[PDB]
């Protein structure tokens, strides 16, 4: 399995940045996926979770009105649309597989696969 | 958020334990307390899921358990290759979804 | 007003007599049984259709299917304040099955989505 | 208890066997017609009861609460007597003359509630 | 039509075409035979709808309940039931427990419905 | 179009005043209506909104447990029944037409007509 | 009637204690019951309420995630299982009859009968 | 919590009134404001329920009423045998089921 | 609520712009940002509704727009009769129906 993030770069406060994640090595549409942030000098923070079908999205309150998480199962990709960036959003953004479930399969509530991460600097 | 020791250390061959604590509504309510091993410069690897289960490909040196509001990661034959920042996480209900503690720096002597 | 009394009323002048008309959907003698049996099947198909759209038990049911301007490019005031339901039925007859298909698909997605929100814990 | 076993019990002892009676409402050409008439009648009576529950906003329930207040002119009794002393047969006799009045009010309150709901999912 | 097209599909591949099968349920002697077939189809439909109603599943095709699954009914995990098995095989596997499950569903709705009546009696 | 407020003047603090608004020049039952406060020396604050049929009422949190908004379509009138009348309430109270529609007609979310305003002093 | 509370009287902070209450002289299944705490030096505070059939339980927020209220209609008994007891939970715990209703009977919203109370010290 | 005087007093044969105040969301809106009489060493006894009603076994000596957001208990032929801590309680709607006031110590002169 | 400049000014015949700002959950999430003109001692009149539309009877000297979380009212051929307090308002969801800013005093030079 591979997860390769793209996008990133330095955007000034108030700007907008799109991240994306290409997946391979597994059936993309069978797993829920998420984005997780790591501050440059601290630990991991969960940011957003999307279901396997993409119809249900969840966000951490700190980004609930600013970030949109989207999935395209025909291309095996994830995307994250990040609006109104603030200094507190500087982090490595990791693409991860796991987190939720689809009700008719055993639950996870954990992250099975990780990418290498995009670096976002505000 | 969860509280973890800032750092731990031990002999390269003796066991170590990394604790993780939270509250009654999250780590004490759900048996979903995974652990991740993040080497500096690398993305975190899944080491433990649920409470005691490990992913395929992970050796039997990594295990863990929970009681009450406290969970811990136990490493048995501590190796030089285990120098990483270890994180605990937990499901916190269908509102919060996930919480993490800070990393515990494991020092290998 | 009684049964069909609002037939000549505007769409927004009707939509308040729905219970009145809903109540009126329910040897040689075999003809009567055929007439009675047909009414029951027709009633049930409509109720079944409402069921699959998630509109069971309601006379007015809101959905999540966007209105496509190609079906009727009107301003709502034209529809609800001036037009009657007979004229409206004629205007969008060609698109009725399209709308019905979309409604069915919308409910199926919502039903799966609801299930996915009821094992989070 | 079985079908109608609670008929002689009090109103609060009954209203726990509703599925028992509910499941018993659905289940030589002259003999054919006679049997068909019996089956069609049972179906039509069932559907009229379900239609009334539908237009009152009670579809899919055996016990449903409404927003129609009780008028003391229909029955001037408190709940202790109606539910712990009276049976459903006696109750049916006591308010028979007001059945259609209550039904009309139930229909009217649903009509207002349904429209009220339509005007709230419209906000935004 | 599409009717029963998913019959050979796995349980988790099927149960997305429920409306396809649901919509397919709806000379004196010939008239009588036809009326008996039509009346029977109506009675079967209404009995199934009434049964869903008393379980608190009226108007739904996929209905979640509060009845725990007993390991004695089928000692299988979700991967085998939903990704490998078909609905015909499942129907055979738990035929002997169908009425037990149905009874429990009725009881849980009776308790739930009454509990709602009590919650609505507060204030 | 006219909206005329005849509701009242000063009441002792911790008292109950009832404001009323008479409307003319338009079909009363086709429009939603609201009450808006103009502070003696500051700006405008929305207080309450009632649906065209009178079945649905909405209030600002600061008055939710103290104000009742009522409408009578047979008299072409509005009323506001005030109970706590704490010092903060002090304002000119304007009767206005708009604030919502009714699902079957074009949206508003603005106020089409204004009255002259009753001066309520605590 | 009688209400007799039993159970232990001393735990250390962080421990757990189970209380129980025997009722007699009335039909147990006909009344809702509750537990009420009295601080050693202050007044009465309501802690938990259970419906006559045991299906519905309510708690004061300060114990909502820590205490469980249970009823067994075959023994005419109540129980209260308190987890994670804190020093602030020291009190006399009274068993009381009343506090709710069952929809088909006149409401109470008051407590008809009181026991003598178990004293729990943390 | 409800505001209630810490103590009241009067001589035998004189009436006394004990008042409690709250807000509109609890004591005001709901007419479920009971009163309890607690003798030292004993559990509180129910004296008044709803607003004016008394339990069977309670004499007319005790009565009560409410106005606005204030409720009160009136004791007429006050006796020395009434030495107890009196409490208000009120239903405050769903979510917040009951609110109690502080006690009033009744001193008989 | 909404932030609006205390005052704006310009000479007759010159254009002026009155800004209004809020947050991403209200003015930037709903396209319902009306503007009102209130002369001292008089009731306010509706000038702009939604984003760009004006009521019939209002001249085309008054227009407006929004971008992001900022909306503005533009007055072109400024006249002496425009000395009024201008207010912005916005729909803020079903929980908070309307919010207003303070007024902007328009001074004609
Ligand atoms: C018929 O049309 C007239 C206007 O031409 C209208 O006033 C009347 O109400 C209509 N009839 C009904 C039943 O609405
Ligand atoms: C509207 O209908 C036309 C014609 O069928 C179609 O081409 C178009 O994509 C539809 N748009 C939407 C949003 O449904
Ligand atoms: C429906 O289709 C027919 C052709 O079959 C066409 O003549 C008619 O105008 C169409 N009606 C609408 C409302 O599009
Ligand atoms: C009949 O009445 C008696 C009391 O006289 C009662 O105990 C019994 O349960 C009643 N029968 C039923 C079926 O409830
Ligand atoms: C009760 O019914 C009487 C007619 O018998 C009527 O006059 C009265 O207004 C009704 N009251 C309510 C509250 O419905
Ligand atoms: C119904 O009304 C009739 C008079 O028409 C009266 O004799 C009868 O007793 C009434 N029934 C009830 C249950 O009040
Ligand atoms: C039948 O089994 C084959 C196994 O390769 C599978 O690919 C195919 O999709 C199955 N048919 C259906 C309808 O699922
Ligand atoms: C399963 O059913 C058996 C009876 O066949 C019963 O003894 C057992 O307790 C049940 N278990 C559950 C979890 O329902
Ligand atoms: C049901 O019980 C019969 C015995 O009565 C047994 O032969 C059959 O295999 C059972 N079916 C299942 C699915 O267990």
């Amino acid at each position: 399995v591979q997860l390769v993030e793209t996008g990133g770069g330095l955007v000034q406060p108030g700007g907008s940045l799109k991240l994306s994640c290409r997946a391979s090595g597994y059936t993309f549409s069978s797993f829920a996926m998420s984005w997780v942030r790591q501050a440059p000098g601290k630990g991991l923070e969960w940011v957003s979770l999307i279901n396997d079908r993409g119809g249900l999205t969840f966000y951490v309150d700190s980004v609930k009105g600013r970030f949109t998480i989207s999935r395209d199962n025909s291309k095996n990709t994830l995307s994250l649309q990040m609006h109104s960036l603030r200094d507190g959003d500087t982090a490595v953004y990791y693409c991860a597989t796991g987190g939720m479930s689809s009700a008719l399969q055993s639950s996870k509530y954990y992250f099975d696969f990780w990418g290498q991460g995009a670096l976002v600097t505000v | 958020a969860l509280t973890q020791p800032p750092s731990v250390s031990g002999s390269p061959g003796q066991s170590v334990t990394i604790s993780c604590t939270g509250t009654s509504s999250d780590i004490g309510s759900y048996n979903y307390v995974s652990w991740y091993q993040q080497h500096p410069g690398k993305a975190p690897k899944l080491m433990i899921y649920d409470v005691t289960q490990r992913p395929s490909g992970v050796s039997d040196r990594f295990s863990g358990s929970k009681s009450g509001n406290t969970a811990s990661l136990t490493i048995s034959g501590l190796q030089a290759d285990d120098e990483a920042d270890y994180y605990c996480s937990a499901y916190a209900g269908r509102q919060t979804f996930y919480i993490f503690g800070g990393g515990t720096r494991l020092t290998v002597l | 007003l009684g049964f069909l009394g609002a037939a000549g009323s505007t769409m927004g002048a009707a939509s308040m007599t729905l219970t009145v008309q809903a109540r009126n959907l329910l040897v040689w003698g075999i003809k009567q049984l055929q007439a009675r049996v047909l009414a029951v099947e027709r009633y049930l198909r409509d109720q079944q259709l409402l069921g699959i759209w998630g509109c069971s038990g309601k006379l007015i049911c809101c959905t999540n299917v966007p209105w496509n301007s190609s079906w009727s490019n009107r301003n709502l005031s034209e529809i609800w304040d001036n037009m009657t339901w007979l004229q409206w039925d004629k205007e969008i007859s060609n698109y009725t099955q399209i709308i019905y298909g979309l409604l069915e698909e919308s409910q199926n997605q919502q039903e799966k989505n609801e299930q996915d929100l009821l094992a989070l814990d």
